[PDB]
DNA sequence: ACCAAAAAAAAAAATTCTCCTTCGAGTGCTTATCGGTAA
DNA sequence: CTACCGATAAGCACTCGGATAGTAGAGTTTTTTTTTGGTT
RNA sequence: AACUAGCUCUACUAUC
């Protein structure tokens, strides 16, 4: 019910003036904030303080503390996130990066 | 990572390192030990797959004397492109220096003998270290062959094999 | 010593060479790199198992450019250098402190101090000469040396054994 | 001229994700250094000329593999130790 | 803030909507897996009308004199009469219809017939129309057990989750029942008939070109959509000038709540 | 655990090639056939390498096999020409 | 070509790992023990003493050394020194934490206060997610400030067996600022039994304690043994960071440019020297202390400049001395305006103006711009003929070139170009040339609002520099043609030109999916115009439906 | 013999109030503390 | 009667603050002394 | 073809 309401305060704020927008945009934007047990809104520490990748985490609002919390933790990251290729400077698996592109052998003896 | 040593400086007895692990993982996935033959098992083998090469080089050409063997590796990379591949004949020169039996028969015979008795080939393939058939000399130079069993136990077993073969 | 055990190597291809040929190129270039290889680990690679049948299944392109990386699983013949172990060997090069034993692929170093005292060797001043037990001079000239320190430094193989301890030296 | 937070984002949305590497790599740092796996850091000595890459301390002559990343980045990382806190590896660990 | 809040989320190739740690947040993207492009604000006709309206316009019965349609319409549109299959058929999709009617009374307490919806089916109606040269006067050749079956036929190819067992079954039909139910609403007998006149080889064109629209209407797997939406509803936040709050103060207040309202006023009924 | 991968049956994913995929494909043969990489569709004195690429694609002989993943970390693959480019 | 070629294999980097750094590890992979806190002119010549500023560690300039790795100075990475401290200190940022730690410890025995006898421990052993345990340990643990030996009486039927270490009782610890001390009331052999003892606590003790502290408690308390054990909070042998990150600026007449971080090192040198020679000699015990506060302030300092304001660490000028944290902190430091968003190469900027004849997708683009931005190819059979054209005009002609790169490394000036009618392009090879049409480019207009405001364009070569474009792409960049701007990129590679011809085409962007609506349109002078056109009461005359018809580039041909 | 440049060595550092000053925002984390309550 | 929470508030302690551009202007230790070499 | 521009500190502007 909360998301519902949440969907329906937003959805007339934004309606109020220069509408509109389609509902996907903020059906996803409400749920992927309360999907979480309850609800959290986007602070520096609202969302921020959630178990994700270090990286992504440190480039908002917190700079090198974070990264403190992380090394005494000793926890690690598998940069799946975009920005850990960004950070890493490689390509993140994004858009045309979202899947590999591999060969094969039989196709060019079939077609010389 | 902490440094993960997990070694050891190896010895006469050959204690074995991580990295030989004794017990190796496969691609298929199966457990199986150190694959290891004696000096006489391996040259068998090289002559297989030095002959499959043989049909392999003849399919590409319609595109016991051990020199004459060593030519015939040659002959085998020249056919592909002109052979440098030196440091294959010198270790090759001591191929069949490996080899405790010189003449493939004998060292053959030995290997059809020893594959039903499934001895463990470490204690064969210390034989052909030096040239020299008494036992004595190994036992002065390797204790742990005196410490698993006495040696006449190893002569009551070598025997059965020491016979059909000739020493360099 | 001799292990024979299936090796995993990663290989690149150029791009120019993408033709129906290029598994037979795949598999000569092999033969190349792994053919006469001298690793750390490994000792001296000294030739490859069942030439035919080794898997190529597919490869990656790179995302820079054109160039396709391959990984290959093979069977391969490979020789390990132990310590511990006495080899006999050819005495190729001769130096006045010690004689120096090339024992086919690795090489022996030995000094006078190492040399034993039970077979008393006139190796201090130049190559121990025929004496007590048994010593030669040749370029042949095997003689009976231990290995005790392996260093992989180079892209080779190199041993040294002391020789004054129980039955070591030539005879 | 500078590229900025939302141009990033604008390209994310996009999802020219190689168009992106291109440009913040080749029109920028654009380095290469080598790692020891085994240190996971940022330490390795290499003496081109002699082909070799040893990393003291770690005495592993084959633990060895050179990265491409933004300067900026390493040296980030240079002061991140220096602040003392980074390990790095080069395939999974979990499955 | 909003637009470094969502950057990872994105559509994967199951359909889903995962983090960059696997939290699925959509099980469909949109709950329709529509691509945002491929939709138009076309009208739904099914809730409006009266019962009577709504009777005239879909009811039929060869039996019955009343809603019976002149048999001048179809080339075997006298004989047609009297068969028990056809108007076991054609109850079946009259009861199919109302259950569909009671549906969307329930979706909908307003009852607003213009909706946001993927490919549209007016605009191939009208250019299949001129495509053929359809006259007003010839008869139709197309039967009613063509259509009859054609329209379920169609209905059950259009896919959208490429799945073998029963949940994703349960969600294929799930995901596309406003879509479906609208296209029997557009596509029925009396409608077909009356007004559109087709004929079978048109009918087969126009069933052709649907199922293509809907394929290529899918929302294409591997784009990040939730980036796209942070800046989407982040654009218009600036492009606006201004007794109860409202404005960007108000949007910052939700956005970041914030326990402390200042209009907190509920309303009763 | 098993083998993180799938047989060619039973494949879940969608069959139409997707844009992402198109312009990736597009762009690394265009890089291929850049640098003198050889070529299979016959050309028509056609110069741009991007233009030929995209002929190829058209003509259909193109020796390439598209990996795919799925968040689980198990993957799967696909062969250019099963698939089928309407986008 | 090859970078000054390795040949190591490379590998994308797949997962990183967070952790402290080990004393003795961080000690075995320095190279410098640094004693001297003078940094050049030994005596006071040149070559810098071997005390900082590389004794063997990254070069200076043009002295190839690398530490003797003779790897140049855009080769070298760099390599690190350590330093040595007499007496352990603390870590600003390892502070709340290490409080926490000690509570939750009891010292004196090194043990745990709750040990599993009790639920309520035993729940927050349960909840593993990673760290919310420690929260629950912590809150748990702040009671029961004596140490007990035999706690499990009720578990048990009557009965209690022995578990603690010590039978002591954990004073109450307060901190101040760099400092934190312990409060031992204790309601016995204290001050009147109730007037508690005020000792500040010595590190090293707390660092002795943490040694104590078994290893399956550290996982207890979320340390990861190989990576993050508490003893290694504490600070003993500091790191030295390379030259590269402390550069010597020379700012511009003939200064040295020293870093602030230098100074700052210099000076905790200076410290470590005097508190050792302090120490060494009669230690009066009442200024040691100080010397180890100094030592401990200045490290503190330089780990960060901003902890709570009752210092400022002020430099020998007056400004502030920069720190670590100030220098990467956020909002253009080192990561938003150095990491995450950087400037580009192969870019340009200028004001605009409109274009009632370019078609939409293309960019009017100033010819001597054009000239000065480039692009690469690479030699084909194909395009030979082209390119040996352009590489025969030279750099100052629209269809010309800039740089010729052969198989190796070898960059070719054409300014110079002391052979210009010479060279022939063999195969393989690399050629930058100018931008001739048609060619695919980046335009944007910050700031960035949605998926627009940043497309590809097609390109078309105007004099009058300035650029050019279409009416109707106007309102999507929300940009006028008063005096504003955009920016231009262009790619660098095939890959990547392509990338863009079929995801920023200003063809694929005439919908816009935030509005399920199209953002394009036509504007106001044509809008006007026609609407003055398709009324009834209008005609035409037969001269100008003709010329119409012309107009039209579609024209079928039929009247 | 005069002295002037300059390099080297050390510290100017006190007046005083809390005004710092408007940055106020919120939010989270610590700590006092009445206040009740079951044994 | 008595610790035993305990919820409440008060405090106190946090760190945050649009995207680019282009300028030009002033100062990036001070003072004091001692030393010794240029000077007549 | 001898290979480097270059830091911070406040004021003013330019679009939005
Ligand atoms: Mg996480
Ligand atoms: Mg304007
Ligand atoms: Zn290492
Ligand atoms: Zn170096
Ligand atoms: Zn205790």
């Amino acid at each position: 019910a909360g998301r519902a309401a949440l969907y329906k305060e937003v959805y007339n704020v934004i309606a109020s003036d220069g509408s509109y927008v389609n509902y996907r945009h903020m059906a996803l934007l409400v749920d992927v904030m309360t999907t979480q047990g309850g609800l959290t809104s986007v602070t520096r520490h609202g969302f921020n303080r959630s178990n994700t990748g270090a990286l992504m985490r440190c480039s908002f609002e917190e700079t090198v503390e974070i990264l403190f919390e992380a090394g005494a933790s000793a926890e690690l990251d598998d940069c799946r996130g975009v920005s850990e290729n960004v950070i890493l400077g490689q390509m993140a698996p994004i858009g045309t990066g979202a899947f590999d592109v591999m060969i094969d052998e039989e196709s060019l003896v079939k077609y010389m | 990572r902490l440094k993960k040593v997990e070694e050891e400086e190896n010895a006469a007895t050959l204690q074995l390192g991580q990295e030989f692990q004794l017990k190796q993982i496969n691609h298929q996935g199966e457990e199986e030990e150190l694959i290891a033959l004696n000096l006489s098992e391996a040259r068998l083998v090289i002559k297989e797959a030095l002959v499959e090469r043989r049909r392999a080089f003849k399919r590409s050409q319609k595109k016991e004397t051990r020199e004459k063997e060593l030519e015939s590796i040659d002959v085998l990379l020249e056919q592909t492109t002109g052979g440098n591949n030196k440091d294959l004949k010198n270790t090759m020169q001591y191929l069949t220096n490996f080899s405790r039996f010189r003449d493939q028969e004998t060292v053959g015979a030995v290997i059809q003998l020893l594959k039903s008795t499934g001895l463990h080939p470490f204690e064969v393939a210390q034989l052909g270290s030096l040239a020299c058939d008494t036992a004595d000399e190994a036992k002065t130079l390797i204790p742990s062959l005196n410490n698993k069993i006495s040696d006449d136990e190893l002569e009551r077993i070598l025997k059965e094999l020491s016979n059909l073969e000739t020493l360099y | 010593m001799f292990f024979i055990k299936d090796l995993s190597l990663n290989i690149t291809l150029h791009p120019s060479f993408f033709g129906p040929r290029m598994k037979q190129y795949l598999k000569t270039k092999l033969l190349e790199e792994v053919e006469g290889s001298c690793t750390g680990k490994f000792g001296y690679i000294l030739c490859v198992l069942d030439y035919d049948n080794i898997d190529i299944q597919r490869g990656r392109i790179l995302p820079t450019d054109g160039s396709a990386e391959f990984n290959v699983k093979y069977r391969a013949v490979v020789f390990k250098p132990f310590k511990g172990e006495v080899v006999d060997g050819t005495v190729v090069s001769c130096s006045q402190h010690g004689f120096e034993v090339q024992v086919g692929p690795m090489k022996v170093f030995v000094t006078k101090h190492l040399m034993p005292q039970d077979l008393t060797f006139n190796a201090g001043s130049n190559p121990p000469s025929y004496q007590s037990s048994e010593d030669v001079i040749t370029i042949k000239s095997r003689i009976r040396v231990k290995i005790e320190g392996c260093i992989s430094q180079v892209s080779s193989i190199h041993a040294i054994g002391s020789i004054k301890e129980d039955y070591l030296g030539a005879i | 001229l500078r590229f900025g937070e939302m141009e990033r984002d604008c390209m994310i949305a996009h999802g020219a994700a190689s168009f992106l590497k291109e440009r913040l790599m080749e029109a920028s740092d654009a380095f290469r250094v080598h790692i020891c796996g085994i240190c996971g850091l940022m330490t390795v000595i290499a003496k081109l000329n002699h082909n070799q890459f040893e990393c003291k301390g770690c005495d592993n002559k084959i633990d060895i593999y050179q990265i491409h990343i933004p300067y900026a980045a390493k040296l980030l990382f240079q002061e991140l130790m220096a602040m003392n806190i980074p390990r790095l590896y080069t395939d999974r660990s979990r499955d | 803030r909003l637009v470094k809040a969502l950057e990872d989320i994105m559509v994967h190739y199951d359909n889903t909507t995962r983090n960059s740690l696997g939290n699925v947040i959509q099980f469909i993207y949109g709950e329709d897996g529509m691509d945002a492009a491929h939709i138009e604000k076309q009208s739904l006709d099914t809730i409006g009308g009266s019962d009577a309206a709504f009777e005239k316009r879909y009811r039929v019965d060869l039996l019955n004199t009343d809603h019976t349609l002149d048999p001048s319409l179809l080339e075997s549109g006298s004989e047609i009469l009297g068969d028990l299959k056809l108007q076991v058929l054609l109850d079946e999709e009259y009861k199919q219809l109302v259950k569909d009617r009671k549906f969307l009374r329930e979706v909908f307490v307003d009852g607003e017939a213009n909706w946001p919806l993927p490919v549209n089916i007016r605009r191939i109606i009208q250019n299949a129309q001129q495509t053929f040269h359809i006259d007003h006067t010839k008869p139709s050749d197309l039967t009613i057990k063509d259509i009859v079956l054609g329209v379920k036929d169609l209905q059950e190819n259009l896919l959208v989750l490429r799945g073998k067992n029963e949940i994703i079954q349960n969600a294929q039909r799930d995901a596309v029942t406003l879509f479906c139910c609208l296209l029997r609403s557009r596509l029925a007998t009396r409608r077909v008939l009356q007004e559109y006149r087709l004929t079978k080889q048109a009918f087969d064109w126009v069933l052709s070109n649907i199922e293509a629209q809907f394929l290529r209407s899918v929302v294409h797997p591997g784009e990040m959509v939730g980036v796209l939406a942070a800046q989407s509803i982040g654009e218009p936040a600036t492009q606006m000038t201004l007794k109860v709050t409202s404005g960007v103060p108000r949007l910052k207040e939700i956005l970041n709540v914030a326990k402390n309202m200042k209009t907190p006023s509920l309303t009763v009924y | 655990l098993k083998e993180k991968a799938i047989p060619k049956d039973q494949r879940a994913t969608t069959p139409y090639m997707t844009k992402y995929e198109r312009a990736r494909i597009l762009g690394t043969r265009a890089l291929q056939i850049s640098m003198n990489a050889p070529v299979f569709v016959d050309l028509e004195g056609e110069t741009d390498p991007l233009r030929i690429a995209m002929k190829e694609l058209a003509e259909k002989k193109i020796p390439l096999v598209i990996r795919r993943y799925l968040p689980d970390g198990s993957f799967e693959d696909w062969s250019v020409e099963e698939l089928i480019v309407d986008l | 070509v090859g970078q000054q070629y390795s040949s190591a294999p490379l590998r994308t980097v797949k997962e990183v790992q967070f952790g402290l750094f080990s004393p003795e590890e961080v000690r075995a992979i320095s190279v410098a023990k640094i004693r001297f806190p003078e940094t050049m002119d030994e005596t006071q010549t040149r070559a810098k003493i071997g005390g900082l500023n590389d004794p063997r560690l990254g070069s200076i300039d043009r002295n190839l050394k690398c530490q003797t790795c003779q790897e140049g100075m855009n080769e070298c990475p760099g390599h690190f020194g350590h330093i040595d401290l007499a007496k352990p200190v603390f870590h600003v940022g390892f502070i709340a934490k290490i409080k926490k730690v000690c509570e939750c410890v009891c010292m004196h025995c090194g043990k745990l206060l709750l040990d599993e006898h009790n639920e309520l421990m035993r729940q927050a052993l349960a909840i593993k997610d990673s760290k919310k345990r420690f929260a629950a340990i912590w809150t748990l643990c702040k009671t029961k400030m004596v140490c007990e030996t035999d706690v499990p009486s009720e578990d048990d039927p009557t009965q209690l067996v022995s578990r603690g270490g010590c039978g002591n009782t954990q004073p109450t610890i307060r901190k101040d600022g760099l400092k934190l001390v312990g409060s031992w009331k204790k309601d016995r052999a204290t001050g009147d039994a109730d007037e508690p003892e005020l000792r500040v606590l010595s590190t090293e003790e707390i660092l002795n304690i943490f040694k104590h502290i078994s290893v399956k408690d550290f996982t207890s308390l979320g340390f990861n043994e190989v990576f993050s054990r508490p003893e290694w909070m504490i600070l003993t042998c500091l790191p030295v960071p390379p030259p590269p990150v402390r550069p010597s600026i020379s700012f511009n007449e003939s200064q040295r440019g020293e870093d602030d971080l230098t100074f700052k090192l210099a000076d905790i040198l200076k410290a470590n020297i005097s508190l050792e020679t302090l120490e060494h000699n009669g230690a009066p015990h009442h200024a040691i202390e100080e010397a180890e506060s100094l030592l401990q302030f200045h490290v503190a300092t330089y780990m960060d400049n901003d902890i709570a304001g009752q210092p400022q660490a002020l430099q020998k000028s007056g400004r502030p001395v920069k720190s670590i944290r100030a220098r990467l902190k956020g909002k253009e430091g080192r990561i938003r305006g150095n990491l995450m968003g950087k400037r580009v190469d192969f870019s340009a900027r200028t004001v605009i103006s409109g274009d009632p004849n370019l078609e939409l997708d293309q960019v009017g683009v100033p010819k001597s711009i054009a000239k000065t931005l480039t692009y690469p190819e690479v030699v084909t059979p194909y395009n030979i003929d082209r390119l040996t054209q352009l590489v025969r005009n030279g750099p100052n002609e629209h269809p010309g070139a800039k740089y010729v790169i052969r198989d190796s490394g070898d960059r070719i000036d054409l300014r110079y170009s002391k052979r210009a009618g010479d060279i022939q392009l063999q195969y393989g090879w690399k050629v930058e040339r100018h931008i001739m049409d048609n060619d695919p480019v980046l335009f944007n207009r910050q700031p960035s609002l949605h998926k627009m405001s940043m497309m590809a364009h097609r390109v078309k070569v105007i004099p009058y520099s300035t650029f050019r474009l279409n009416l109707s792409v106007t309102s999507p960049y929300n940009a006028d043609f008063d005096g504003d701007e955009m920016n231009l990129h262009v790619p660098q590679s095939e890959e990547t030109r392509a990338e863009l011809s079929q995801l920023c085409a200003v063809p694929l962007q005439i919908v816009s999916p935030q509005s399920n609506k199209p953002c394009m349109g036509i504007v106001q002078d044509t809008l006007c115009g026609i609407r003055k056109l398709t009324l009834r009461d209008t005609f035409i005359e037969l001269d100008q439906v003709l010329n119409m018809l012309y107009w039209v580039p579609d024209w079928d041909g039929v009247i």
